[PDB]
């Protein structure tokens, strides 16, 4: 579990890294510009509830719903209710057209994305007593190790006495104690006395590295799918290898080995699992199938928070003969959340937006420029506007200045149009 | 016990007792030729035969042969009844023989325990100049020392990885206290024999063998390892192949198929020197109906180097039984020695050998630290001679002779 190392999809809150959190005070009412978040006052403050009927365990099957359109803070405040929640929470955001895919079922990429929203909060203190054995008896026992840099004698405690004995020891065993109820013993075993005359052996350990006194100090922070993405290698190379269409490495039977050692953890009360915000956009994109699942799911104690997003308004249910309902949600699954909606910006609002993102992806522009890229957040949509920053700072390093202006924003449209724009250029 | 042949370097004239050895000055002087008969590359794929009575230290002026060839080459007794085996074919049981007596030299890097011993299954407490430590004695060291005779005082060296205890001296009664620390890991030359890295490599045998199982028959998969590993070992300069030698004693029991084997394992380049070892005067051969002196097949007698042992004085007498008396820790009167070796005149060596322990325990019943005359005439009236028991029971079977000095 040491070894496992925490991969995670940072494309998707790329566009995200200019938000903390959630703009708030202690009585609870919204900030008019905090966390880098402008405006959405009403929305901000109901998901601002949410994380304390989390926090007091009220959301008892429950879930949230985001209604409004696009680029309305919708997939931003998601992440500010994983960043309101806790310290290194995970976070999972989707879209309903992710579970449409070619190998795997529906559900066995609905799987993962749940495995990818639980975590693992661990706080484990071991201190390490390894090397060779050389026995003294006092009146309960004085034992010596000898590593491969240090050697130490230790008056053993009574505890530690009745747990050797039960495991053969002799002089000359490299041996692994530990203070914290552990017992590990490797009888006979030993590279010091290992003869050239035999190889298929393998009866002798080496002697261990470093000093026999080590303490050793384990705080990790990985998701349930970094578990199994990690145990599924008969690891550095893993974060850009996915090049095999079947992707056949994560069997069931495979994650059964990780769900028994992940309780045997919880038993001993060394590291307790803590579940986070699964995020689903284009709710309505979601099967009759995948909804059913989420009933299952939403009932499970162990269960995330499952937020969802939906921009549609009367959707026709995706997995049912045409039946039309609210953001294309079941009526079985509408009732199991609480919608919170979320407002559109005003070009006043807009601009204040841009001179927070420029800030942050660290591009220079003049107050006009700011003015002219507003007014294509309030005729297109603000993710094209915001879009507009990175070629534009091009533009102006191309032309000498540091500083964006109108002119060099003004190239930046000509070159790069937004989809409804592009289509009707065409004809 | 045996320290080595006990014969002069230049003339090769032997001393009547040195080395571990006594008497047998014609024999001894014949081993020394056969030796350098070899060394010089005169005598070439040819046995040797140690003819003679009983109990005259056949097994010992063999065990003076290895010694003399090399610092330490393998040695390997065989009776040839041990190869007729109920299980274990007589071609495996010869097999093992053979591999017994083919080492191998490999220089490795092992801890080597070196100090002064402080006595008490046990604890033996070691220490050094520098650094003092108690030990837990294993079931097999105490075995292995006791056969070394180590008392307490003695500096010994113990070596890890063989387990072989080696006496290097005393401080008092010279040699002194080793400086550092007790383990020190050294580049010392390890000889272990064939057959010994088979039993390694093969499975271990567990408690109680003869209680239940297979003998040591060893797979023929495994063999094929250590043989192979044993050819590419040579090739690299890793190893050095030392052929040490195999004595095979009660000869006469041989079967044909035997002697064809060990012709055939003679051959090699790298044969070990095979000791024959022959108690009778005229013995068959078995297998063959045909008759021969020593039980030897017609083609093996002109082959083989033949070594005759005498029977002992005795004065020559005298000192081997008062070795196994302080080898055996018993205290004997000067009478109580001149009448046990009256006995080995008549009677075997080993019979008078038998004597010994036997008195001890009716000296020890009649509280006394002095084993006597009436102590040993006790053991020799209670405990017979082959030749006596024989005799006792061919009498009370049949009376051959009457009262009256008429037979049947
Ligand atoms: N209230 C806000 N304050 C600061 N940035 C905002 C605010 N609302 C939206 N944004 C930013 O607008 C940019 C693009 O919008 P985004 O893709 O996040 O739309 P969304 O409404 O959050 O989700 P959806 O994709 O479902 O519309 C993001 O950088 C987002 O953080």
């Amino acid at each position: 579990i040491s070894e496992v190392r925490g991969n995670t999809r940072d494309h998707r809150t790329a566009a995200h890294t200019h938000i903390k959190g959630l703009g708030l005070n202690s009585s609870g009412i919204a900030e008019k510009q905090a966390a880098g978040f402008v405006g959405q006052c009403a929305a901000r403050e109901a998901c601002g509830v949410v994380v304390d009927l989390i926090k007091a365990h009220k959301m008892a099957g429950r879930g949230v719903l985001l209604a409004g359109g696009p680029g309305t803070g919708k997939t931003a405040l998601a992440l500010a209710i994983s960043q309101e929640l806790g310290t290194k929470i995970p976070f999972c955001p989707i879209t309903g057209s992710e579970i449409y895919s070619t190998e795997v079922k529906k559900t066995e990429v609905l799987m993962e994305n749940f495995r990818r929203a639980i975590g693992l909060r661990v706080r484990e203190t071991k201190d390490v007593y390894e090397g060779e054995v050389t026995e003294m008896t006092p009146e309960t026992l004085l034992i010596g190790l000898k590593s491969a840099r240090g050697q130490k004698k230790l008056r053993l405690d009574p505890s530690i006495y009745e747990a050797i004995q039960k495991e053969r020891v002799q002089v000359g065993d490299v041996i692994y104690i530990e203070t914290n109820t552990g017992a590990c013993k490797r009888v006979g075993r030993s590279d010091a006395y290992a003869t050239e005359f035999d190889l298929e052996a393998e009866e002798y350990v080496p002697i261990p590295k470093g000093e026999v006194h080590k303490k050793k100090e384990i705080v990790q922070d990985v998701t349930l799918h970094d578990l199994d993405v990690a145990n599924a290698r008969p690891i550095i190379s893993m974060m850009g290898q996915l090049m095999k269409p079947k992707m056949t490495e994560i069997t069931d039977k495979l994650r059964m080995e990780i769900n028994k050692v992940v309780q045997k953890y919880i038993n001993q009360g060394v590291a307790e699992l803590i579940p986070g915000v699964l995020f689903i956009d284009e709710a309505h994109m979601l099967d009759i199938e995948c909804f059913t699942y989420l009933n299952k799911a939403l009932e499970s104690p162990i269960a995330p928070i499952v937020v969802l997003a939906s921009n549609r308004g009367i959707a026709t249910i995706r997995g049912a003969d045409d039946l039309k309902a609210a953001h294309g949600i079941p009526p079985d699954f509408l009732q199991r959340l609480l919608i919170i909606p979320t407002h559109p910006y005003e070009p006043d609002e807009i601009r204040r937006i841009v001179r927070i993102r420029a800030q942050t992806e660290g591009v220079q522009l003049t107050d006009a420029a700011v003015d002219r890229v507003a007014e294509h957040g309030v005729r297109i949509s603000l993710r094209y506007c915001l879009q507009l920053l990175a070629p534009a700072s091009i533009l102006a390093r191309v032309n000498g200045r540091t500083q964006v202006d109108v002119q060099d924003i003004a190239e930046a449209e000509e070159l790069f149009l937004d989809a409804r724009r592009s289509a009707n250029i065409l004809t | 016990h045996i320290r080595g042949l006990g014969v002069d370097a230049d003339t090769l004239e032997p001393r009547p007792s040195s080395q571990g050895l006594v008497g047998q000055e014609k024999a001894r002087k014949a081993a020394a030729v056969v030796l350098e008969m070899i060394k010089q590359g005169k005598i070439a794929g040819r046995a040797v035969l140690i003819a003679g009575p009983p109990s005259t230290g056949k097994t010992a002026i063999a065990m003076g042969m290895a010694q003399s060839l090399g610092q330490d080459v393998p040695f390997t007794t065989l009776a040839a009844s041990e190869i007729f085996s109920l299980e274990m074919s007589k071609t495996e049981a010869l097999t093992q023989a053979f591999r017994k007596s083919i080492g191998v030299r490999i220089k490795e890097e092992s801890e080597i325990m070196e100090g002064e011993v402080v006595e008490i299954q046990g604890k033996l407490t070691i220490k050094t100049t520098d650094m003092e430590a108690i030990y837990d004695m294993g079931s097999k060291m105490i075995d292995a020392m006791t056969k070394e005779r180590v008392m307490a005082g003695d500096i010994i060296s113990i070596d890890k990885s063989s387990g072989k205890i080696t006496k290097l001296g005393r401080s008092y009664a010279f040699l002194q206290c080793p400086e550092g620390e007790l383990q020190k890991r050294k580049e010392v030359v390890h000889t272990v024999s064939l057959h010994e890295i088979d039993v390694i490599n093969s499975r271990t045998q567990g408690f109680l063998a003869l209680f239940s199982g297979d003998t040591g028959e060893i797979r023929s998969e495994i063999r094929d390892q250590i043989n192979t590993k044993v050819a590419e070992w040579k090739e690299e300069g890793k190893a050095e192949i030392v052929p040490g030698v195999l004595f095979i004693d009660e000869v006469h029991m041989l079967d044909i198929e035997c002697f064809s084997y060990i012709n055939r394992a003679l051959e090699s380049d790298l044969a070990p020197i095979v000791i024959m070892a022959s108690n009778r005067g005229v013995s068959r051969i078995r297998g063959t109906d045909y008759k021969s002196p020593h039980g030897l097949p017609l083609d093996f007698l002109d082959r083989v180097v033949i070594i005759n042992t005498h029977p002992y004085t005795p004065d020559e007498l005298r000192q081997i039984l008062s070795i196994r008396a302080q080898e055996e820790e018993v205290d004997l009167t000067p009478d109580a020695l001149a009448l046990l070796t009256k006995i080995g005149q008549e009677a075997g060596l080993r019979y008078a050998s038998n004597l010994i322990t036997t008195s001890q325990l009716i000296a020890a019943k009649r509280r006394a630290k002095q084993v006597g005359v009436e102590d040993v005439q006790r053991s020799f009236k209670l405990f017979y001679d082959p030749a006596r028991s024989v005799r006792f029971v061919q009498e009370s079977e049949k009376r051959l002779i009457g009262n009256d000095g008429v037979v049947d």
